[PDB]
Formats: structure tokens, sequence, C-alpha cells
């Protein structure tokens, strides 16, 4: 009702992939989204104030007599009581636990958020958490890393809009990551037929052949790379680079060695 | 003038500092409205270094990638060249020129991004654009920029209305509590530039957009490439005539923004606080150089890059040293990491978190301190633009000289806050004036000869650095292989060399050293700490990884 419904978006441990992610938007551009569809009331990347006026926008908008969105981008660390992650003096698990409490509803942009992400990779030294791990409620995940924008953004729109859409049994939505990365990849064909690049600089390779030899990890990963796209022109098959899985949980340490099957 | 100035004397803290990338508190002791010590405090870490332990080498360049999605690719490049040095193997013509294509797209979306959407805010009073006439406003725009519709007073209304139906709406979102909230002695531009600025601000938002789609035309996807390999690249369609033809279509549309936009109102700016160029200024520049012509080796790469590397001490541009690889060694002694950590060469490199307590003088930073032969530097375009202008490269001197004009100041001018924001926006337009020759130069071979990926063998044992002047500066990525596997990966980083804190001498880092001097006009409000940190363009996610 006039009323543009509030978003707080929280940066944990995170490399702000996501942010850039987010902000390829087309449908709708990020100065649409911000100045029509929602209130972004949070969002370090970009926001006016620093410091103490940038904690006071935060409480002023978790106070908020409409209730509040969260999206969160980066996983938690928890060693040391969540020390080695803080932001204004506080540890981010305390504050994301805060946000979360009475969230309408907690969008986890990225496979860090989502499930733990990089720094959740082995040997793990800040003890690294997805949120839902961490808070133990759950959310709605976007993965990829990062994620496309045309998912986040589908999906901040749908739970506005719609309300919560149907999640796979990762809590991710179905519309985007319902169907197999090589289900729809061009090279399936030459995957059919044992068509495979030997190596990077192989004949194979310069004629398209299928990357699954090279350790592409499309057959085991839901997202839609192949049908939208990235940033309108490309994704990383096309590209002729394997896919790493990188939506799926725990992918640095189920997905690796890259470049093997092994 | 002068220079607005309070009478604070006291501590100021601020965290978070906002549009950089990352987790950063910055504290300062301020005596008489000038900040007399400085310390530059970052809150996360997350230990990619240890990450990489024991893991096939192949795999560095996806997990180093996403030290920062930021200055995403970067971290890539340097690996696969760190790789690459290590397996001693040298990449095909076409892997160089791509590698070097997409670091010059990161340029361009990375510049833009930072100036517009980071680092105006702190000179742009936006709520002002609301006081300004659109007449007098697209009078002014003609008086400072290149003709072009976007700057028409219908095109300037139309901005002020969308943000004046924003602004009287109550959610103000990402301006809630701006310091430029009912006016700000540190804020000097007419409400006719900051609707001008604002307007920019607006569109820039489209154009990063279409940045990032150059980029992506070459990389498989931004943010976080995915077309590099051991040995070269794999992105075969990336030398083909219909993708490099949108490549240079995408680009040409950035350079033109860049151009008409971006430099304009940066000079517009920076003649308005023509007093920041004495505030903020260091005295070391340290770059590894860029868009080589010869990148088989981290020595060729120093030599042929045409932004030249070199070492440049005490503002002496009458002498540039090479870079001594050698003489690259980090510090933890102000850090939080283990004692006796000190002193190590990156490829004895040492990451050994340990955290004591928040504001803890002696640890206050995750960061390490990066140091030359015992010298903090500073790295990143002012560097690169002092080097260059020294060195006589013939772009970066008709540039510079053009910015010194207009601004009628000298170039010790330079060594400022001032200096540092110009000279990103200098380096941008020099990308810029490269793209069309480098893209005719890619298209041209890949044409003849579309060889982008070399043979090579996984050595036993090895070692090897990769080395690339990202957007923020010089960073390296440093393993030793042993067993085929990674026995030691070390990154260090432009922001690690920037906003490090002190090193085992108690010496500031630039930043902190930057910082010393900074003019106090609200306490309550100190924008001239942001924009002297803002400055530097600030990864912290890169800085500590
Ligand atoms: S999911 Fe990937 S892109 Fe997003 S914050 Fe994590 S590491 Fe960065
Ligand atoms: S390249 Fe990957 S996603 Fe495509 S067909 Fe081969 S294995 Fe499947
Ligand atoms: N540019 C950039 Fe990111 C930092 N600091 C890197 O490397
Ligand atoms: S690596 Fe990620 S972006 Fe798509 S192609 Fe594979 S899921
Ligand atoms: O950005 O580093
Ligand atoms: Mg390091
Ligand atoms: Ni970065």
């Amino acid at each position: 009702a006039k009323h543009r419904p509030s978003v707080v978006w929280l940066h944990n441990a995170e490399c702000t992939g996501c942010t850039e992610a987010a902000i390829r938007t087309i449908k709708p551009y990020i100065d649409a989204l911000i100045l029509d569809t929602i209130s972004l009331d949070y969002q370090e990347t970009i926001m006016a104030a620093a410091g103490e006026a940038a904690e006071a926008a935060l409480h002023q908008a978790l106070e908020g007599k409409d209730g509040y969105y969260l999206v969160v981008e980066g996983g938690l660390p928890t060693i040391d009581g969540g020390q080695w992650g803080m932001v204004a003096g506080h540890p981010m698990i305390e504050t994301t636990k805060k946000a979360a409490a009475k969230a309408k509803g907690i969008i986890c942009i990225g496979t860090c958020s989502a499930y733990g992400g990089v720094q959740k990779a082995k040997p793990n030294p800040s003890q690294a958490k997805g949120v839902s791990e961490a808070l133990g409620v759950k959310t709605i995940n976007i993965p990829g890393c990062p994620p496309n924008p045309i998912n986040f953004v589908g999906a901040v729109v749908h739970v506005l809009t719609k309300g919560i859409p149907d999640l796979d049994e990762n809590g991710r939505p179905k519309l985007f990551y319902g169907e197999l990365v090589h289900d729809n990849c061009p090279r399936l064909p030459h995957f059919e037929a044992s068509e495979f690049a030997p190596s990077f600089d192989s004949e194979e390779a310069k004629k398209g052949f299928c990357l699954y030899e090279l350790g592409c990890k499309g057959p085991v990963t839901y997202n839609n790379c192949p049908k939208v796209l990235f940033n309108q022109v490309n994704w990383p098959v096309q590209a002729g680079h394997p896919c790493l899985g990188c939506s799926e949980p725990d992918f640095w340490d189920t997905m690796t060695p890259f470049y093997e099957q092994g | 003038k002068p220079t607005p100035q309070s009478t604070f004397t006291g501590p100021i803290v601020v965290d978070p500092i906002t549009r950089i990338e990352g987790h950063l508190r910055i504290m300062v002791e301020v005596e008489n409205g000038k900040v007399k010590d400085a310390w530059s405090s970052s809150q996360l870490f997350r230990g990619l270094e240890i990450i990489l332990k024991g893991r096939d080498p192949r795999d560095a360049q996806h997990f180093t990638q996403r030290a920062c999605g930021m200055c995403t690719y970067v971290h890539a490049l340097a690996s696969s060249r760190c790789v690459d040095d290590a397996v001693k193997v040298s990449i095909p013509a076409n892997a160089r020129m791509m590698r070097n294509l997409v670091m010059a797209s990161q340029y361009l979306h990375d510049h833009l991004v930072h100036f517009y959407h980071m680092h105006a805010l702190d000179w742009v009073d936006v709520t002002a654009a609301l006081k300004a006439d659109p007449n007098k406003a697209a009078k002014l725009a003609a008086s400072i920029a290149p003709a072009r519709p976007g700057n028409s007073a219908k095109a300037l209304k139309a901005v002020q209305d969308k943000l004046k139906a924003f602004v009287e709406s109550g959610q103000l979102g990402i301006f809630t509590n701006a310091y430029f909230l009912g006016g700000h002695k540190a804020y000097y531009l007419p409400p006719e530039v900051d609707l001008i600025a604002t307007a920019h601000y607006l569109e820039a938002l489209h154009m990063q957009v279409k940045a990032a789609s150059a980029m992506a035309i070459l990389g498989g996807k931004n943010p976080h490439t995915q077309f590099t390999v051991v040995g070269g690249c794999s992105n075969y369609q990336g030398l083909t005539k219909d993708p490099l033809a949108n490549y240079l279509a995408l680009s040409k549309e950035v350079c033109q923004f860049v151009n008409e936009c971006y430099i304009p109102d940066l000079l517009a700016v920076a003649g308005f606080y023509k007093d920041w160029g004495g505030i903020g200024g260091t005295s070391n520049y340290l770059a590894f150089g860029e868009f080589a012509t010869d990148d088989s080796s981290p020595e060729k790469h120093l030599a042929t890059s045409q932004f030249p590397s070199g070492v440049i001490t005490g503002r002496d541009l009458g002498k540039v040293d090479n870079v001594d690889l050698g003489a690259i060694y980090e510090d933890v002694k102000y850090s939080w990491y283990a004692p006796g950590g000190d002193g190590k060469h990156p490829y004895d490199g040492v990451t050994d978190p340990k955290y004591t307590k928040l504001d803890d003088k002696d640890h206050y930073s995750w960061m390490k301190a990066p140091r030359y032969k015992g010298k903090a530097m500073e790295v990143g375009p002012l560097a690169r633009t002092f080097i260059a202008y020294a060195k006589g490269q013939p772009d970066f001197k008709k540039v510079v000289d053009m910015v010194l004009g207009k601004l009628s100041v000298p170039a010790t001018a330079l060594h400022s806050t001032l200096g540092r924001t110009a000279a990103r926006g200098i380096e941008t337009a020099i990308v810029c004036a490269n793209m069309e020759k480098w893209i005719k130069e890619m298209a041209d071979s890949g044409a003849k000869d579309n060889t982008l990926c070399a043979k090579w063998e996984m050595p036993e044992e090895s070692k090897g650095v990769g080395l690339a002047d990202a957007p923020r500066g010089a960073l390296s990525h440093w393993i030793r292989i042993k067993g085929k596997k990674i026995d030691n990966f070390q990154l260090v980083v432009p922001s690690t060399w920037n906003l490090g804190p002190r090193g085992a001498q108690g010496d500031k880092s630039p930043v902190e050293e930057a910082l010393i001097g900074t003019p106090i006009a609200d306490p309550k409000r100190p924008v001239e700490i942001l924009r002297t940190v803002h400055a530097f363009d600030p990864c912290i996610a890169c800085g500590v990884h």
C-alpha cells in the first residue's frame, strides 16, 4: 500500500560476489528494484551511513513496524564465540541470530549462507556454518557461487508477491534448481556419444566435445545455467570449462578435484 | 574554504566501514579536529591459504577466486599465472591476450562501480540534488562535460522527480542516516553538481551490467569467471568473430560512459575539493605492472607490462627501481596470528590464526603487514600512475598532464586522497583508449590460429609466483608444490599492502599513514575518514583471505 516491503541484507563470511551478482539483475534493474519494489534498508556494500549511523539504520529496520525480510550473504564463523567475524564489535552469528528472530522470511543468497561455502571447506579453520545450521531455522536457499541474479531476484519477488516457492530437499526453489545443468547442456549429444575432451588443448576441446573427462559436475548439479545463462551472454561450459558444481552443498569438498571425476 | 575542521579531541571508531568490500573497523585518535593516530582493523578471517593445503594445484584458482567477488577474476588469474610458473608452462599468445582483455574489462567494471557506488556518496550530497534547478543543472553539465541526452534538463528533472518521490516516501533505504542528511560542512558541491552526479550514479547502475556482460563474453560469467586453465584458456568461442564484435560493441558503450560521465564527474568533484590534494598522501609506491606483451614468466611480466612495474620510494619520481620479488615479506606482529611469523617471504609464508580481543593495540587486524625492504608500500591506481608517469609512458604522461592542467595543480598534488581518487579515473580512461587495439590484436590472432592452451606436466616438486596488477594494485600468489600437491600457497593482496596493520617495526601502513592529518568537520559524521579510506578502494576479503 505505497509502503515498499523492507529488506535487511547482512554480510557475514563472504566475498561479496553475491552482492555483485544481485546487482547484475535486468528484470528489473537494481535501481528499479530498490526505488519501486523493495525498501533495501541495510546493505553495507552500497549504503551511505557508516559506523554507528549504519548500525542505527540496521536497528531502525529491525524495529520497523511493518517487519522486514532478511537476506543473508556469507557463512557464519563460529570459532572463539563468533569473534573471527565481527561487525560493529559484535559477532556475525549474534547479529544474524537477532535479525532472523523477527524476520518474515530468510533468503540465503549464495552457497556460503545456504551451506557454509568456501570458508567451510576443510579444514574449516573458522568453524564456519550455513545459516540454517547456525540458527536452526529453515531458510530459502539461492545457492551458486554466486547464484544467477535471475534466481535471487526471482525468489525475492516471489516471496513478496506470492509467498514461499516450492523448495527442493536442500531448500532450493524448484523454479530455478529443479533441473540438472547436464540435462540442458548443448554438449549432451557428445556425452551420449562418449565424445569427451581429454585435455583443454586437444582438438576435441576445440570441437566442443563434452567436458566430463575433465571433471564437469554438470551431471550432479542442479542449476539453470545453460537455460538462462549469465550476463545474457555466456556460461562456463559454453566457455569451454567444466561445471564445478558450485550450487551443491559443500561442493568445495564433494566436487573436488575439480578437474577429475575421482 | 578553508577546510572545515572541528575542535574535537578524542577517539573515533567507524565500524562498519560501508561502501567497501568486506569488514573493516577504523580507529583514530583526533586532537583539535585532526587525526593524530590511526589503526586499520580488519574484522573477518576465512583462511583460504589454510584450506588450500594438500589440494590439487589445479583447484587453487577456483578457491582463490573466492577471495573476493568484487575484484572477481583477478585471483583466478594470479593463481593460473602462479601454477603456470610452477609447472614451467608458457601460455599461447591468444591465452595471454584473452587473460589480459578480461583484466581490462575488470578494470572498467571495477573502477566505475567504485567511483559512483562506493566513493561518490562521500563527496556528493544526494538530498541536496532536490534543491537543484534542472535547467541550471543542464547548463552547468554542458560546461563541465561532453554533450549527451542524459544530461538534458528533461533527463535531470526525471531523476530529480524519481529521487523526490523516493525521499518523500519516508523510506530512505540506502540513504538512511547518511552523513550528508541535513547538510554537512565537509560537503562542498552545489546542488546542481549533486543532481548531475546522482543522475550518473543511476546510469552507472545500468552501465556496470554491460561492463560485466562484456567480461562474461570472454570469462564465461560474472561474477567469478570460468575460462582459465593451467596452460592458458578454455574459451575457444572467445576467439571468434561475433562474440568479439559484441565484446567490442559493449566495451565501446562502457568507454563512452567513462569519458562522458566518469572522468568529467571526477574532475568536477576534484575541482571543488582541491584542498584534498593536501590530505592523505603517502610516500612509497609499488606495481607489478599489467597488460604485458610477454607473460612467459614473472620476469617478463615485470619487464613488458604496458602499465609498467616499478618501485618509488620517498615520492622520488626520478628513481623508479625494478621490482625485487625476493625483498617482499609479511609481518604479523600487530596481526591476529601466532608469534614468530614476522619477516616471511611468501614462499615461506605462514598462516596461523590467533585472535586476541577487539581494539587490542598489539594485535588489531586479520591482515598481515606486507613490507618491501622494511617499507610499507602503496599499491593501486596511484602507484601505477606515478610509476608510469615517472617512466614517461606516453598515455599516462598525456592524461596526468590533462588532469594537472584542468585542476591547475603540480604533480606533487597527486600524493593525496584527491590524487588517489583521480589516478583511478586516469587509468580507466587509458584502459578504454587501448581496448579496440587489444581486441583487434586478439581477433586477428585467433582468426589465424586458435591455439589457447599449452601442454604441460605436473612436477613432483616445485614453486611459482603469479603476479598481476589488479584494479587495487600489486597482487601475488605464491605456491610450493610437493608430492604434486599444494605444500604452501600464500596470497599477498593489494589491500593487504594498503590496509594492513603496522609492520614489525611499528610502522603504519599506507592507509594508517594517509589518515594522519585528516581534518574532522563533524566528529558525529566523519566523512573525511571515509574519503581517505574509500580512496584506497579497500577489499577486506582480498586483504585477509
Ligand atoms: S557463495 Fe560464492 S560468490 Fe557468494 S559470497 Fe560465497 S564465495 Fe562469494
Ligand atoms: S559438458 Fe558437462 S554438463 Fe555438458 S554434457 Fe558434458 S558432462 Fe554434461
Ligand atoms: N583489485 C583487487 Fe582485490 C584487492 N585488494 C585483489 O587482488
Ligand atoms: S560451476 Fe556453477 S554457475 Fe552453473 S555451470 Fe556449474 S553450477
Ligand atoms: O577488490 O579487491
Ligand atoms: Mg596471505
Ligand atoms: Ni577484492
